[PDB]
RNA sequence: AUAUACCGCCAUCUUCAGCAAACCCUGAUGAAGGCUACAAAGUAAGCGCAAGUACCCACGUAAAGACGUUAGGUCAAGGUGUAGCCC
């Protein structure tokens, strides 16, 4: 019966049947537009309507009805079905995704340049990456359990620029766009000796997270949590150790470490302080002193007392390594370039 | 909960026309009637040829203009002149929109015994009453 | 690998410029396999040119 | 244009006071209008102490000669952005001077919200009142506190969103994130009529200055 | 994108880091003033404590 | 056959007034929370209520009544995904 026909947007919801009981809750099918490749004038009879799918005019002559022979038709059809099986492949092919710290892994993925701001503000030099997708779920007095996204991101310039975000929504896109917006307003500054590494050892805790930070070489590398060398290489700093005790809430791990690589005194700044010249003795450079910072001020003629024995508190790790009592079939293992 | 004609509100991306913005009860209300003829007035005929005319009608236009009528056809009946309003998109070219115009003022013409005329009201898009 | 995913790379001792990738600037030490993904027959090569 | 910036927003900065604000007061006068007289010991704040002269009889009695150096610093500033024509809001949850403050505010030409301020005035701006607004360029609270004796959002706020504030901080205020902290008293009427008579002077004499050395520098 | 941090240094530090940094592509209109002409003390937030032990305030009763 | 795949039309709380995207803030940047009018962080487009409309008034009754709950009802209005029969 040509009355109970209905149109092509009813078919298609009917069938693809995403709202519904099972979609409440989630206790696949594609919609194909059906009339992408069809051309208005064009059946299976073969007919040219001139001014409709055929050119009104023909060499000065308005064309005439006519019918394309049976091998026409069949070559007409062949390329018609050559069009639909090409866009159809080309839909279904899809494009490799690099990814994060593991395949199937949200984190360490990039996420691109933050929006651009309303006056005229632009975040082109930010790079943006995950830290963490989370799925948390509230249960709601009439909608049951209700599933959402909470994303950290971290946001840097590699210039020292790093901040980072938590946005939450449901669905994970937004949620991505909330987090990595809301960052670029919440950036710190992150002091980098010599552009490669920070200023001193920092060793802290955030909640009950510790985070031993070692002070490096260049081309030490960053030998971090992986989290902690995302962080890095938005930062800008290229050569760190990096230990996470305690527990490795990335969260809490992302927060203390911005606290400890934002507390950290330069050292114009701790020349400042005790009014003297802060030396660097570096073992390749032999017993030649190097001025890195002075006071602004005047220098104190006082050369600081002598103490004979430190009262520093010593980290037993520290101790360990180096009397080279800590064996582990798991340190100063090769893993490729960070 | 009533369902009939009513386009159900979503994120506010979904454009909708000023006729399905409206549910049914706003018929006569803050919309008209698609289709006007004498059929359904009191001790008139005819209301249901008319009502089987006027679905063809419309199932046979939505298919021969495809992805060009803008929003829903008017049906008009004067004596038994039927004019057939339709809001159409730029799109199409002109010349496939007189083909089509003449193809269906005379086949419709010939299919129910009357004349027929086909008025074209061309928009670049279509027109949004509101985001639902 | 590196090396072997692009044919015109040739590890040969006169190629510095190549070989400069596989040596660290700061430290004058061959970079050991992982760091590079470099096989291990194209690792030695490399080595060998670097010598 | 860049001679004319160097010679107007740069020149001024090369001068202790430029514009002259230590004349506008004297320890007699911040003594006469009460700038000196705080809360009870029990209502101190911690912060406050270093500009507590001490306890008289359990009441605090705040340190003149601090309020003095401080309000030359918070007037010096003030009088600067007023002259680099930037936008001056003053704020006040006290309803005894809501009233007073508008009028200084209006009189001197600046901004003034001394009514509830609703939550992201801003850090909402934006949205609140339109991407393009302009948000105060200098904070000034005649009084840091809200109405039930906590700090003023609109200080966090201000801190937040770059905005350098002055402010009067009595003995239980919390001068932590004030830019220009002026230790005074700000519940005595003598003490705020004082503190707005300042600022409009400060603030009228820095654009009257702006407007000579612009006249000066375009006759020529 | 001023830093919205108020409990990370002082509003100056973190005007002068960010357009040390380039996020700032120009200084705010008082950062000249503020650097000329600075506060007592660099306004950083600090979190206020109640005294415990023998700890006192060094307030003194004027006699 | 499958209403436990659905569109379509609805029951139900509803003889409710809340659902809310986009932002901002608080919680040490945890799940989460966001109010005091002599106001103390919320602003909110949109939907609903309301308003407007029909009947005999501006009352009343209709109509309307969102987001969601009951895998609530209907494959037997029709259409339709999947599966199944074709002497
Ligand atoms: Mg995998
Ligand atoms: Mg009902
Ligand atoms: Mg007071
Ligand atoms: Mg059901
Ligand atoms: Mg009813
Ligand atoms: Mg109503
Ligand atoms: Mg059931
Ligand atoms: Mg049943
Ligand atoms: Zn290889």
């Amino acid at each position: 019966s040509f009355f109970t026909k209905l149109t092509a947007d009813e078919l298609w919801k009917g069938a693809l049947a995403e709202t519904g009981a099972g979609a409440k809750k989630g206790r696949k099918k594609k919609r194909k537009d059906l009339n992408r490749g069809q051309i208005i004038g064009e059946g299976r009879y073969g007919f040219l309507w001139p001014g409709l799918n055929v050119p009104l005019m023909k060499n000065g002559a308005v064309q005439t009805i006519a019918q394309r022979s049976k091998e026409e038709q069949e070559k007409v059809e062949a390329d018609m079905i050559q069009q639909r099986e090409e866009w159809d492949r080309k839909k279904k092919m899809k494009v490799k995704r690099e990814r994060g710290w593991s395949g199937n892994s949200w984190g360490g993925i990039s996420l691109g340049p933050p929006d651009p701001g309303p006056c005229g503000e632009t975040y082109e030099d930010f790079d943006t990456r995950i830290l963490e997708v989370r799925n948390v779920f509230t249960m709601t007095a009439k909608e049951g359990r209700k599933k959402s996204i909470r994303v950290l991101v971290a946001v840097g310039n590699g210039k020292g620029a790093a901040g980072f975000s938590i946005g939450k929504a449901t669905d994970r896109m937004d949620a991505f766009r909330k987090a990595k917006n809301r960052a670029v307003h919440h950036l710190h500054y992150i002091e980098r000796y010599e552009d490669h590494t920070i200023f001193h050892d920092i060793s802290l805790r955030f909640k009950r997270t510790h985070i031993k930070m070692k002070k490096q070489p260049k081309g030490y590398g960053l030998r971090c949590h992986r989290a902690i060398i995302t962080i890095c290489r938005l930062i800008g700093i290229k050569d760190m150790y990096a230990k996470v005790s305690g527990s490795i809430n990335m969260l809490s791990l992302t927060q203390g470490l911005f606290r400890g690589l934002s507390r950290q005194e330069t050292h114009q700044q701790l020349a400042d302080k005790k009014g003297l010249h802060v030396v660097e003795i570096r073992e390749e450079c032999g017993p030649l002193p190097i001025v890195v910072a002075s006071p602004r001020g005047p220098l104190r003629k006082d050369p600081e007392p002598e103490d004979e024995v430190p009262d520093v508190k010593l980290d037993w790790e520290d101790v360990k390594t180096a009397q080279g009592m800590k064996r582990s079939v798991w340190s100063n293992l090769k893993r490729a370039a960070t | 909960k009533n369902r009939a004609a009513r386009v159900r509100v979503s994120k506010g991306d979904k454009p909708v026309t000023y006729e399905e913005a409206h549910a049914p009860h706003y018929i006569a209300h803050r919309k008209g009637w698609l289709s006007l003829h004498t059929g359904n007035l009191d001790g008139e005929d005819h209301a249901a040829e008319r009502t089987v005319e006027d679905v063809f009608l419309r199932k046979f236009m939505w298919g021969t203009f495809p992805g060009c009528l803008a929003d829903q056809l008017v049906l008009k009946r004067r004596g038994n002149q039927l004019e057939i309003c339709a809001v159409v998109l730029r799109q199409l070219s002109p010349h496939k929109y007189y083909f089509l115009v003449g193809y269906s003022e005379t086949l419709l013409s010939y299919f129910y015994k009357c004349p027929v005329r086909l008025h074209l009201q061309t928009v670049p898009s279509k027109v949004v009453y509101k985001y639902l | 690998c590196p090396i072997c995913r692009d044919h015109k790379l040739h590890v040969d001792f006169r190629n510095v410029k190549l070989l400069e990738q596989f040596v660290c600037a700061h430290t004058g030490i061959i970079f050991y396999a992982p760091y590079t993904g470099v096989c291990v027959k194209q690792h030695k090569r490399l080595t060998q040119a670097i010598q | 244009s860049t001679d004319f910036n160097d010679k107007i927003l740069n020149e001024p900065l090369k001068h202790s006071d430029f514009f002259n604000v230590k004349e506008l007061f004297s320890v007699r006068s911040l003594f006469d209008a009460r700038v000196h007289l705080g809360h009870k010991a029990g209502c101190r704040h911690r912060f406050m102490e270093p500009y507590i002269f001490g306890s008289r009889l359990d009441h605090d009695i705040i340190d003149l000669e601090q309020t003095a150096t401080h309000l030359q610093l918070a007037l010096n500033f003030t009088a600067h952005m007023a002259y680099r024509k930037g936008i001056i809001l003053f704020i006040s949850r006290n309803r005894q001077f809501s009233y007073l403050i508008e009028n200084m505010a209006r009189d001197c030409g600046e901004y003034a919200h001394t009514r509830y301020f609703r939550g992201g005035m801003l850090t909402n701006a934006r949205l609140l009142f339109g991407p393009t607004v302009r948000l105060p360029d200098l904070i000034i609270f005649l009084h840091t506190l809200n109405n039930i004796f906590e700090p003023h959002v609109a200080v966090r706020d201000a801190a937040k969103m770059n905005i350098p504030t002055v402010g009067i901080v009595d003995t239980n205020c919390n001068p932590c994130l004030i830019t220009y902290p002026v230790p005074g008293n700000d519940d005595s009427p003598l003490a705020v009529h004082l503190y707005c008579r300042l600022f409009q002077t400060a603030i009228t004499r820095a654009k009257e200055k702006r407007q000579q050395v612009e006249a000066l520098y375009r006759l020529q | 994108a001023g830093s919205r941090l108020e409990t990370v240094g002082s509003i100056f530090s973190r005007t002068r880091d960010l357009v040390r940094a380039g996020v700032l592509k120009e200084k705010p209109l008082w950062f000249d003033v503020y650097d000329a002409f600075p506060p007592l003390r660099e306004p950083v937030f600090q979190r206020p404590r109640v005294r415990y032990g023998k700890a006192k305030a060094p307030i003194q009763d004027i006699w």
